């Protein structure tokens, strides 16, 4: 999400992809691996969060015959700064998971980034937005075969060595 | 080959450690606001009990009559429950109505007092049922004619069940020191309550009270907790509002105060006076005074959980 | 071409999840102790009780004449405050204290107790205005003449205005019941107060206790919240301190316990007995009892939080 | 913050910058974009922790008069736990913000270390240490064109291949 | 040249903020569970009441005999322990208990009380030492003789020390009206009891009760606290159970209630029912109501902490 | 923990290491500096956790004679309320604790792996797995010279280049 100036908003098919321009045509199709695994992590954060709580308060107050004043305000007291504790916990809690799952799905972006990279050594070379010019016209075959990371690393060597 | 991550054109903006509202792809909401305006009680023993108030159950009041043993496991009040219907009130009304909230219902059982040389029909116009009567669980002694002369009498009752019994006594205090006359005799006047943990001790207040009921006169009720095995002495001579029946605890439950209708279709376990809210999230902001098993109220209306990746859209 | 990041000589020592004290270069400080020791007040409407007590305002003693239809949005009490000029007592008191503390001020009403057949002026030599006097707010109902006969009354009062009313009335205990039968004449004497919410039943204790103002007697003061359109109704016959006035809450107000002086200059929504704590940081460490909206308080002296990236020097 | 063994004392113009020695002379210039981006993240934990409580909290004690002892004791009970509990949540709450604004930071650093890196695709190699050797004099203007992104990663492409 | 991690064949599953049941190569537990059975008083001045109850200690029956001027750190209540030997009970019990365990122990002083024209020497079978007795600290307060007048009395005490003192008196409350006029006198008895910031004025209750110790009466005992250089006050007439010796607070304590023994070779703070809590992890799962310094308690039985990288075995 | 396909369970000697495959034989050496690393954070972990509470509560219930039924059910209202903000407190600090103790670990991992890298510049090549193939017989000494940081990124250069 950084040096990757904006998203596909033409990317309907998963969280992440790639979108390849060669000579026989264009391509865009969604990377399933990354893309299920941000959203198993998301999935298990909301598995997570989203719980039921087992402990039972019962009525302490009285809405119809108010109790004693002071022992009323003592319950107040006491309810009032658990709202406070509980209000900060929920803030803070619901803050940091939207960070972490911010941070995290960069984090898994890079992974792919750098995965792809690692498959391509020598016959390709980063551009610095997030793309990967071929020395080699890689065909819509070859493109898929880097897609399911089957692309062979040594059999295009020489010839994008040579360019 | 380039690859990149997915982004959609309206994100949601939620809250981080660092930034205040970064749009992100999807988020959901973790504070509950949607409320049923039904106490949904699909699969519990519920009693709503209407007019009748929670303590009058222990003493008996005509709109109590069906609900002298009443049993279940969610108690309902209603804001146009009386627990009276002879002007009085309750001594530790809070601790006994909190008692009978979790009591799982209330069993009777007969203290067997019989009496001798005195009138036990007092009643009156507040509490018609055919005609003019009073608390169903309870005793009105007066004298015998119309002043005459009320004798000191002594009734003690065994606690014989493994559970603590619930005993419930008046005091009643006429209109004028005359009247207390009518009804009992000249002169003091004395009643005494005993047990093992419990001893006290009333004499008459009359006088002229508000008009509650268009009666002047009221009745103190006050109650104790037996142990199996102790027994409890009444030694008085007028002015008592004897017991007649003990009260068990069945089991436990639940007591809630709400206004809406009883829904036996919907399920929940945490209720307010405005109905039930049913939800799985862990925070809500509904009723700060919701009992039950609910969710942790917070003052937030809404906390965004982001669930997507930062939306970087174009 | 090399690059890199700055660095200070004199960084400042953090706490992390990981290490205890990370040297960072520039860090904050989020939990406050720097205190004012005085009581901001600038834009509030302020009542500095002074030698008048909170509950004395209700009643009114000698050095609460100022204060008997005060109004304000900060109350302070402070420690040389006396509720009373005749040695007495509030019964509840500290529950009258919390709701006159953010009642805004008291607003009197003459209740409108007229009398026959007694002498209305009884007043003592600690209650000293001109000469002796009373309780401004009360009238001590003693027998007509030095030992008499006195007779049962009874003085009904209806809250004829749409806030809930503070009824405080007293029951007088003398030094010795020889004093009562001159005061209120021999016999049994009896007090009773009714309404809608409220019934009990006064009979005075006289006897010799502690010696304060000089006077071995005392007066125990209570009170009720007469609902609108609810009556109050009491029936007596001696050791009455009967209520001339009644009192209404204003509006709304904070109430602190302090000992330091006014500041008119200052201001700030964080009061304790020290001073005002005026501060935007999310924590405190000056008074765990800071009234008012304070940060929260930690035991932590100081914990900082890093505001600049990790100092490596060299 | 990690094979950068340490940092800049005399850069006193930003958080990040670089410091190029070539044949024409030396610089040091600090890069705003990154540090203004650190600046506005602690800024932003600035604004979201310190707070102002729109909740008030009455007298529940009394300094002058002590209540009744039971009550009392209650009443600091509870007052202990509260303080038990936002005594940990803002020691805790501490010691979080400072880890993560420590690795946002060395994050942000890295930021700017990989993207001058993809600037200089291969008219540079790494050293190790947090420079690029440049094998061909990059003059003071060529410098300044790394500095704001726009040197141009072909035409100098030949010369520091041969090299 | 390769290069990698460490694994195990057997890893501990943990769990995180994204999955549930991640294995990692090494784990600790973080929730305490292991239990002491034993008391641990290793360096600490520790009195075990045993039989004595608490509250005695300031009155004093036989089984206190030996603990009415104790002094510890630590004190420990037994479930065989009672607070008197006569049928009765503290009022405001629980208060007393709490000012108690926090005491540092008690030092009794000679009130000075002196008395003529009635007996001292009130006994009871059930307060037996050598033949009948009473409570060593108390001294119950007859008639002359049987039946005839007891005189109304007032005895003050001054508090002539820097700390506050404990006053404990009795009101004694007989198996009838008869038996109260033969032990006093006829009449309308009543006890006062009044200082600078209290004032009571109790009333005796002659009923008629079952046996505890054999004994229908009861003797009820009421507290209060007098600061330095202030008084108390006592008014009487007859059922006094006068205080003959004051009590102090030595210093400070922890009060816990305990079933198991007593340990003087194993050291803790953290105490409850079941016996001592040793540890240094920050949570703990064995009684919610521990006191001292322990760790927070949890409701999770189990809290694994990874100190371990994740664990990808083969 | 990503590309690196599984961990060594031969390596009993740290949380790091090589594992050489030349010509002289094989080696399998633990590296101090990272497994040090992570210990001595995970250890800072452990220390700032397991801590001793200076605050003592006293008893304000009691088990042998109950208290008055509506303050007891007072008490135990507060209890079970500061019961369950400590229940979630501890649930949401192990659970954070765990993660980002996984994530420091892969962190230091990944800190090993770009160092090494770093380490042979043009001389070796990445395999994809987490390997460094080498373009020359790198011995045994060569080896050493490379674990202890001392590899000659120079001195193999044109050898390794011709390959």
């Amino acid at each position: 999400a950084g040096f990757i100036e904006n998203g596909w908003e033409g990317l309907i098919d998963g969280w992440y992809g790639f979108r390849h321009q060669n000579a026989q045509g264009e391509g865009t199709a969604a990377d399933y691996k990354s893309t299920q695994s941000a959203i198993d992590q998301i999935t298990g954060k909301l598995n997570r969060l989203i719980e039921k709580t087992n402990q039972q308060f019962e009525l302490i107050d009285n809405e119809f015959n108010e109790v004693e004043k002071q022992i009323g305000n003592v319950i107040n007291w006491t309810r009032d700064s658990i709202t406070e504790v509980w209000s900060y916990n929920a803030e803070l809690l619901v803050a940091m998971e939207n960070q972490h799952t911010i941070d995290l799905a960069d984090s898994e972006m890079d992974k792919l980034y750098e995965r792809v990279k690692r498959q391509l050594r020598e016959n390709a070379e980063e551009d610095g937005t997030g793309c990967f010019e071929i020395f080699h016209k890689c065909d819509d075959d070859c493109m898929a075969s880097i897609r399911n990371n089957t692309y062979d690393h040594s059999k295009y060597r020489e010839e994008a060595m040579q360019n | 080959i380039c690859l990149g991550h997915h982004a959609v054109s309206n994100g949601t903006k939620v809250n981080t450690l660092t930034e205040r509202g970064v749009e992100v792809v999807n988020a959901t909401e973790t504070v509950e606001r949607t409320n049923i305006p039904r106490i949904c009680s699909k699969g519990k023993r519920t009693v709503d009990l209407g007019q009748c108030g929670l303590l009058g159950t222990i003493t008996g009041p005509p709109q109590c009559d069906q609900f002298l043993e009443f049993s279940a496991d969610l108690i309902i009040e209603r804001r146009e429950g009386s627990d009276v219907c002879y002007p009085g009130k309750f001594v530790n009304e809070e601790a006994l109505r909190q008692i009978l909230r979790e009591s799982g219902g209330i069993d009777k059982e007969a203290m067997g007092f019989t009496y001798s040389g005195i009138r036990t029909n007092g009643a009156t116009s507040a509490c018609r049922r055919s005609g003019s009567s009073f608390y169903a669980e309870m005793k009105w002694l007066l004298s015998n004619t119309d002043n005459a002369a009320f004798p000191q009498m002594t009734k003690s009752y065994k606690n014989t069940r493994k559970s603590p019994a619930l005993i419930v006594w008046g005091i009643h205090h006429s209109v004028s020191t005359a009247e207390q006359t009518k009804l009992y005799g000249s002169g003091n006047k004395l009643v005494t309550v005993g047990s093992s943990n419990y001893q006290q001790s009333f004499v008459p207040s009359p006088g002229a009270r508000t008009q509650v009921n268009g009666l002047s006169g009221r009745i103190d009720f006050h109650w104790l907790m037996l142990n199996p095995n102790d027994t409890v002495t009444f030694s008085f001579n007028g002015a008592f509002i004897a017991p007649d029946r003990a009260s068990f605890l069945r089991g436990k439950s639940m007591g809630i105060q709400s206004g809406v209708q009883v829904d036996a279709n919907c399920e929940g376990d945490c209720y307010h006076s405005g109905g039930t809210i049913i939800s799985n999230l862990p925070f809500q902001n509904i009723d700060s005074r919701a009992v039950g098993k609910c969710p942790r109220y917070v003052k937030q209306r809404s906390l965004l959980l982001a669930t997507g990746m930062k939306n970087v859209p174009e």
